[PDB]
């Protein structure tokens, strides 16, 4: 009797594959599928319900749809979205250039009134930061978006940001 | 595989369908609380005004709701008796017409077709008189409770004449807020039912996707 909630916000995980969006919300969120659905469905589901303003809010996290197939149904993927998380790798400068394309992907299909958070995660455990934090944090505030740069070890900053995004909606 | 787009888009609509109902539920319930607290404070201020007649008239109004209740009983039993009386009228008419054909042709009493038209006709009247007498006693008993409840009410009207007059605006306002809360109760109970059907439709539109995901995994194990 812990699946009870009041509201249901919908946020999505977008960006390039391999950045580790799936493994970032491993300890926080709860994947509702016991087996990988990216290889089949293309999209994976996970959720984490918290209490905001006296009400239990269960946010629904839709994982990366993937480039290879099922791009036509990404229109329904982006629809009804409340928030979005851009996760690029700080070691790979290419992932920082593609998030500019995923942003324009939201402006075409996803809802206009969405709150997006740009996340720079250190997945590549062997390389330095090709993307400067200064220029990364500056670019995020130029598009009216939030920003946070985290690592695989300290999962403290991540969970605190997930509690903030949901509160702003209500 | 092509079933996915139909599920996600409906999962999408169901998500909004949940939030739109819980919000209305949160609103309807809030307006329900606002009235019950309003009904609570406005009833007490009438108790602090003239409370001498309020508690003394309660036996009357409680003896009046009984009279009304015993009235609907005597009213339903009358309709059920009136209906049960028309059963015999259509039954005894059939068993009377059969006797008429017996006087016309006396040799008809050996005809197997006429014996069957009597057998079923004389069977209905057996079951008709049974349901009649049962409905007849109920008609009289429910009428007795009515006349008794009319006595209980009228007698209490004599004793508490001055009482019910000073307490009349209390019970009148009490019922006005009753129906209002009753309506607000219905608008909450059904919205929480619609909310459940919204969450349920959302919970089932996820499990099928897990089935689809697990269905492909089994096909990826064997041959194409």
């Amino acid at each position: 009797r812990d699946d009870e909630y009041d509201y249901l916000f919908k946020v999505v995980l977008i960006g390039d594959s391999g950045v580790g969006k799936s493994n970032l919300l491993s300890r926080f969120t709860r994947n509702e599928f016991n087996l990988e659905s990216k290889s089949t469905i293309g999209v994976e589901f996970a959720t984490r319900s918290i209490q905001v303003d006296g009400k239990t809010i269960k946010a629904q996290i839709w994982d990366t749809a993937g480039q290879e197939r099922y791009r036509a149904i990404t229109s329904a993927y982006y629809r009804g979205a409340v928030g979005a998380l851009l996760v690029y790798d700080i070691a790979k400068h290419l992932t920082y250039e593609n998030v500019e394309r995923w942003l324009k992907e939201l402006r075409d299909h996803a809802d206009s009134n969405i709150v997006i958070m740009l996340v720079g995660n250190k997945s590549d455990l062997r390389h330095l930061r090709a993307v400067p934090t200064d220029e990364a944090r500056a670019f995020a505030e130029k598009n009216g978006l939030s920003f946070i740069e985290t690592s695989a070890l300290d999962s403290t900053n991540v969970e605190a940001a997930f509690q903030t995004i949901l509160t702003e909606i209500y | 595989d092509p079933r996915i787009q139909g599920e996600l888009e409906k999962l999408n609509q169901s998500t909004d369908d949940i939030n739109r109902r819980e919000t209305e539920l949160e609103d309807a319930r809030q307006k329900f609380r606002s009235v019950l607290v309003e009904a609570t404070v406005k009833l007490d201020e009438l108790v602090k005004k003239i409370g001498k007649a309020v508690e003394d008239s309660k036996p009357y109004w409680e003896a009046r709701r009984v009279a009304r209740q015993a009235q609907l009983e005597a009213q339903k039993a009358t309709q059920d008796f009136q209906r049960a009386t028309e059963v015999l009228r259509a039954a005894k008419e059939t068993i009377s017409l059969a006797e008429q054909r017996l006087l016309e042709d006396d040799k008809r009493q050996f005809d197997s077709a006429w014996q069957e038209m009597l057998n079923h006709a004389t069977q209905r009247v057996m079951e008709a008189e049974q349901t009649k007498t049962r409905s007849e006693l109920v008609h009289k008993e429910t009428a007795a409770r009515y006349n008794a409840a009319m006595g209980r009410m009228r007698q209490l009207e004599k004793k508490l004449k001055r009482a019910i007059n000073k307490s009349k605006p209390y019970f009148e306002l009490k019922a006005k807020y009753y129906v209002q809360l009753e309506q607000l109760k219905k608008t909450v109970d059904d919205l929480q039912a619609k909310l459940t059907l919204a969450k349920g439709e959302y919970k089932m539109a996820l499990k099928n996707l897990e089935m689809i995901s697990d269905e492909i995994h089994e096909r990826r194990r064997s041959s194409a």
